[PDB]
């Protein structure tokens, strides 16, 4: 079990990792967070209390390093940074955690649901859509943007997701410009699986950290890409089953996940009701469609 | 965007464009069967391509024969019209490729956009309009080489015949629209009002009587009186 420490709380913030947050008051004692599940990658996230606006956060694996927050009052906001000598860290971490500084990682044993929405999710993909090479944590905040909503200003600053567009070149074969456009299968499985994202497990990933991005940030862009994940593979009638299978249970653990009040902005009703009623997979989701049917069925 | 009455002399404007009107693509009789059951039974249809500046009208005649075998036809027109549009694009000389095509009915708006990727700079408009291009079929000789074909056939026509000597791409426009209009709404009393008169001819290479200009303003308040008519027979009024 791994340790995040702080250096102080100089603002008052509303402080996540992964699906839990706790408030922390300006310059309350808080020195991090303990007892970190090793093996999963993690975000750390925060808002602060002046100024909804703009929620941000990093994702790391505690296995890359030892990382440490610190509230930076030029930039304004709460830096993640990695201490190089082993032994800093272990010193000045064990004098937070003999002092009961720090906040338990609140880890309910029967359950699964962190690393039901991180189970294809690796840092080392994180890291090449979140191009900053210097670190091996990566920031993201609410508005960032993606590669392809700038093609439609920042490159360093990008969320560089891969671009998915159904009326494009790379998804139509000249020639079956009817058959790709109404069966995506084409571009599903030799375009993108197994030309650019190579395995299925690679696509699910950057479906699942797309979606974290889209409920822990509000980042539009992520959600426009998850959106547009589900959508290729629902529209394509040749799946493999296992794939199907597991979708299934990736969208199930993120619909039971997002907030209650937040479906009206992250749920797109054209892509659900597509997917889930006249798509080719409408009946192969059913543990999607059982909790979105009893969770969201006005959005249906 | 969309193509509405406040934006209507871009038509006539010096960039080439396009109406595309796939109504007439798919044509079935409905019957019923020895069985009591009902069958549809494919006609000859045809895409209306038209430049609405110089009256050319690209006239793509679909054979029955494309349909055999083949399953949602209603689905498969749409392409089918989007198709023969991109390859007739394909087929003209670089100057005279259209900057918009605009088609009438929204459904048209995807097939052709996937279609016409290869020309990103070619707009794909869909219109507000409620153009009467359906009524093509009620022009004799356009009916007469869709039903004759025994192939699939393109068949160029100026639609305005020589009007364009006379009166302006607008003007011209308006009446062809009143024409068709009126053909749509009563075909019967239209025709009647066109060529009822033995001692008026269309030239052989002409889809209209030969009106002097005179007789196109009777022509056409006759065909005002049986539009409104008609819209009144039809709401009582
Ligand atoms: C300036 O270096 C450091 C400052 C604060 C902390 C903390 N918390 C660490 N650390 O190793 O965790 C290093």
């Amino acid at each position: 079990m791994n340790t995040v420490p702080f250096t102080s709380a100089p603002i008052e913030v509303t402080i996540g990792i992964d699906q839990y947050s706790f408030n922390v008051k300006e310059n309350q004692p808080f020195h991090g967070i303990k007892d970190i599940p090793i093996g999963h990658v993690h975000v750390i996230h925060f808002q602060h209390a002046d100024n909804s606006s703009m929620r941000y956060g990093y994702w790391f694996d505690c296995r890359m390093g030892n990382f440490y927050i610190q509230y930076d009052p030029k930039d304004g906001l709460y830096k993640m940074m990695e201490e190089r000598d082993g032994a800093k860290f272990e010193n000045i971490v064990h004098n937070f955690k003999e002092r009961q500084m720090m906040v338990s990682y609140p880890k309910i044993d029967e359950d699964d649901t962190w690393y039901n929405l991180t189970e294809f999710v690796q840092m080392d993909k994180i890291r090449k859509i979140v191009r900053k090479d210097e670190n091996q944590f990566s920031y993201v905040d609410s508005s960032m943007t993606t590669v392809q909503e700038n093609e439609l200003s920042d490159p360093a600053h990008s969320l560089n997701y891969t671009v998915i567009n159904f009326k494009s070149r790379e998804a139509i074969r000249p020639g079956h410009e009817m058959e790709d456009f109404l069966d995506k299968s084409y571009y599903l499985n030799t375009v993108m699986l197994q030309g650019i994202f190579k395995n299925s497990s690679n696509y699910f990933g950057e479906l699942q950290f797309a979606f974290l991005n889209a409920m822990f940030f509000g980042n539009y862009g992520s959600s426009l890409q998850w959106h547009a994940m589900i959508e290729l593979i629902c529209s394509s009638a040749t799946v493999p089953k296992h794939m199907l299978d597991k979708l299934d249970e990736i969208l199930y653990y993120q619909i039971k996940t997002l907030p209650e009040q937040y479906s009206d902005i992250l749920l797109n009703e054209r892509v659900w009701n597509i997917c889930l009623y006249s798509s080719f997979q409408k009946n192969s989701l059913h543990n999607t469609e059982k909790i979105m049917e009893n969770k969201y069925p006005e959005l249906l | 965007g969309a193509m509405n009455s406040s934006n209507y002399a871009e038509l006539f404007n010096n960039d080439i464009k396009l109406f595309v009107d796939d109504t007439n693509v798919y044509r079935v009789t409905v019957h019923k069967t020895f069985e009591g059951n009902v069958a549809t039974k494919a006609i000859n249809g045809c895409i209306f391509t038209l430049n609405p500046k110089t009256g050319h009208l690209f006239l793509k005649i679909i054979h029955t024969s494309v349909w055999a075998g083949q399953k949602r036809l209603s689905q498969l027109a749409k392409w089918k019209t989007a198709e023969e549009v991109s390859a007739l694009v394909r087929s003209l000389p670089k100057e005279e490729q259209p900057k918009q095509i605009i088609v009438t009915r929204k459904a048209m708006l995807d097939p052709l956009e996937v279609h016409m990727l290869d020309f990103p700079n070619i707009a794909i408009r869909p219109t507000e309009l409620r153009l009467p291009f359906s009524a093509a079929m009620s022009i004799d000789k356009l009916s007469d080489v869709v039903m004759k074909a025994t192939e699939p056939q393109m068949v160029l026509f100026n639609i305005y015949d020589d009007w364009l000597d006379r009166i302006s791409s607008y003007t011209a426009f308006s009446r062809l629209t009143l024409l068709l209009r009126a053909l749509k709404t009563n075909e019967e009393s239209a025709k009647m009002i066109l060529l009822s008169d033995p001692t008026i001819t269309i030239k052989s290479y002409h889809l209209w009587p030969s009106f002097t200009d005179e007789q196109w303003i009777t022509i056409e308040s006759q065909m005002r009186d049986l539009i409104l008519t008609e819209y009144g027979r039809k709401y009582n009024v």
